[PDB]
């Protein structure tokens, strides 16, 4: 929920 | 005069669940007994603790080493509550608000968190944090105007993007102002949260110790949480050796993503003795659902025509039946087991927003309800591969002997498909044959987990499995994945930049909070994603399927929107039952 906005993706 | 509201609570529609006389969740015991380990699994391997870096593979829980100033409840879709904050004050359109400071909140090394952290951090993420930061912030100032007191100013109304910061980890300024935000880091930075790492081993393992003096333990939102004296993480290379390792007890619990283990596995003397519980819960909220990516930036993907042949030839049914004993369901949405999915013909008010655009729209969006490809369920669905030969012809991409060629220039029709070694991909070879069928070549690569995550943040694939995280309404953060601008966010997954795309978000970003005009706005823009063929649809399950050591004890209830494992407890009697 913003997480998208301060990280790269990673899984 | 214009009107300034207080409030200790916040949701991002409609109001908060617990937003009077607010105790605890209901979804802990506020007696929970602190103490004893959990000991948890990861695949691949990690290098590195800065999760907010432009590269490297960070640790398991390195998203949650520091506190914020607010956090969510797991039981609402997107409801805020006091952490660091205590209150706020703010304008009726949430474009400036002052956040008062917690005067107890304090670091790892019992130093203040004040205001000066607060803006400190927000110029650290705007300067040295990933490019999409600056980008989505644009215009926005953070400024300490008093020792506890923090002001937000954004240049446009913006709810969501207001409370995306009570979200933001608080830094220390006299810990970061020696580390640039960008760069990996070979050891656990200054924190604050309920856990901090004690020890480890690079790509082996994490130890995180229950932090005991923890200054808000005692706070409504921390009341039944963090029980655990030590969280333990091991890294396992793939998923096969990690259930094998679990039925062992070499771990506490396990997540069964396999179909295949849950039907025919969970057998053997440690099931016999019930010393391991297996359970099965519907789950009736927002779905994750599982898709293959496109990269419609390299030639191969950049006609839709042959993104629907290539969808045509995944035998959905076959796999379903044959392989996982019935136990997927297709995706079928962006939205999936949401009111915003397109499930039905588009409306008068959906119309309205999507017949300006019709040219640059396949007809399908206007006359067709959104349907992945169905099989008869034995692997030569005729009708469906003589659509595939139909579409791939049209496209220029002809039969010479047994392999696809291009009708122009000869090349054969061929590309490259990306996985991770440690996924269980029984589906892969099955894919391959009936693409074979077809004259094309699907050449596989299995990869370690450093590899994977490098080449998916650069897209460098031509396809690869992707996980489209639950969303329970059409969010801001749509932007990230599928807007022009944000195409370098790591988040982009088919490369695509598109103005019909770019429209339908701005109209829902300009429609943040208000939920009655998000529902055709969602619709619209899940029939623009799904008829484009971006993505080819895998599957997803509503269940959650299980299984643990019999060492814990749960509340009676369990929250919607994640399982509640940070709500459990180590059970000292369950335990004593078991092998030592």
């Amino acid at each position: 929920l913003g997480e998208p906005r301060y990280a790269f993706n990673f899984n | 005069m214009q009107a300034i509201k207080e409030s200790y609570a916040f949701a991002v529609l409609g109001e908060p669940r617990y937003a009077f006389n607010f105790n605890h969740f209901d979804y802990v015991n506020p007696a929970a007994p602190k103490g004893g380990q959990i000991t948890l699994s990861a695949l691949g391997t990690f290098d590195n603790f800065n999760r907010y870096a432009l590269r490297g593979n960070p640790g398991a829980r390195t998203e949650q080493l520091y506190d914020t100033l607010f956090t969510t409840s797991d039981d609402e879709p997107g409801s805020y509550y006091p952490l660091i904050a205590e209150s706020a004050r703010y304008a009726d359109d949430y474009s400036w608000v002052e956040v008062a400071i917690n005067p107890r909140a304090r670091f790892h090394d019992g130093s203040p968190i004040t205001a000066r952290d607060v803006e400190f951090t927000f110029q650290k993420f705007m300067t040295e944090g990933v490019p999409q930061f600056r980008l989505v912030y644009k215009g926005t100032t953070v400024k300490a105007i008093a020792p506890l007191t923090v002001r937000i100013e954004l240049a446009k109304p913006g709810k969501e993007d207001m409370l995306s910061l009570f979200s933001l980890p608080v830094f220390p300024e006299k810990y970061w102002k020696d580390h640039k935000l960008s760069d990996p880091l070979a050891t656990p930075p200054l924190a604050s949260g309920p856990y901090r790492v004690t020890s480890w081993k690079m790509g082996q393992n994490i130890v995180y110790s229950r932090v005991k003096d923890y200054w808000a333990a005692n706070l409504p939102v921390n009341r039944g949480r963090w029980n655990f004296d030590t969280i333990r993480y091991d890294y396992y290379l793939d998923d096969n050796v990690a259930f094998e390792a679990f039925k062992a007890g070499a771990f506490d619990l396990r997540m069964e993503n396999d179909a295949k283990n849950w039907a025919t596995r969970y057998t053997g003397k440690n099931f016999d003795k019930k010393y391991i519980i297996k359970d099965e819960q519907k789950n009736e909220s927002a779905q994750d659902t599982r898709w293959l990516a496109f990269n419609i930036q390299r030639p191969v993907f950049s006609d839709r025509r042959v993104r629907e042949a290539i969808t045509l030839a995944f035998d959905f049914e076959w796999m379903n039946k044959a392989l996982f004993y019935n136990a997927w369901s297709r995706t079928n949405s962006y939205f999936q087991n949401t009111e915003y999915a397109a499930r039905n013909y588009p409306d008068a008010a959906e119309l309205v927003l999507l017949a300006p655009m019709k040219k640059d729209l396949p007809s399908e969006v206007f006359t067709q309800i959104y349907q992945p490809p169905v099989s008869k369920g034995d692997g030569y669905d005729r009708d469906n591969l003589l659509k595939a030969d139909k579409l791939l012809n049209e496209a220029g991409w002809v039969l010479k002997g047994q392999q696809r060629v291009n009708a122009t220039t000869g090349q054969p029709l061929s590309f490259e498909l990306l996985l991770p070694a440690s996924s269980n991909s029984q589906w892969v070879l099955p894919f391959q044959h009936s693409l074979q069928r077809l004259g094309i070549n699907m050449d596989i690569r299995k990869v370690d987990n450093s590899q994977i995550t490098n080449r998916m943040r650069s897209r460098d694939y031509d396809m690869m499995p992707r996980v489209w995280r639950a969303m329970p309404w059409p969010s801001s953060d749509l932007q990230i994945s599928w807007s022009s601008e944000y195409i370098n966010s790591t988040y982009n997954a088919p490369g695509v930049q598109s103005p019909v795309i770019d429209s339908l978000i701005n109209q829902i970003i300009a429609a943040q909070g208000n939920k009655e005009k998000l529902l055709p706005l969602g619709r619209a823009l899940d029939r623009v994603l799904t008829w484009n063929y971006y993505m080819l649809p895998m599957w997803y399950m509503a269940e959650d399927r299980l299984a643990w050591w019999d060492k814990f004890s749960q509340p009676a209830v369990r929250p919607i929107y994640s399982l509640g494992i940070d709500t459990w407890w180590y059970d000292v009697n369950k335990a004593a039952k078991l092998p030592s």
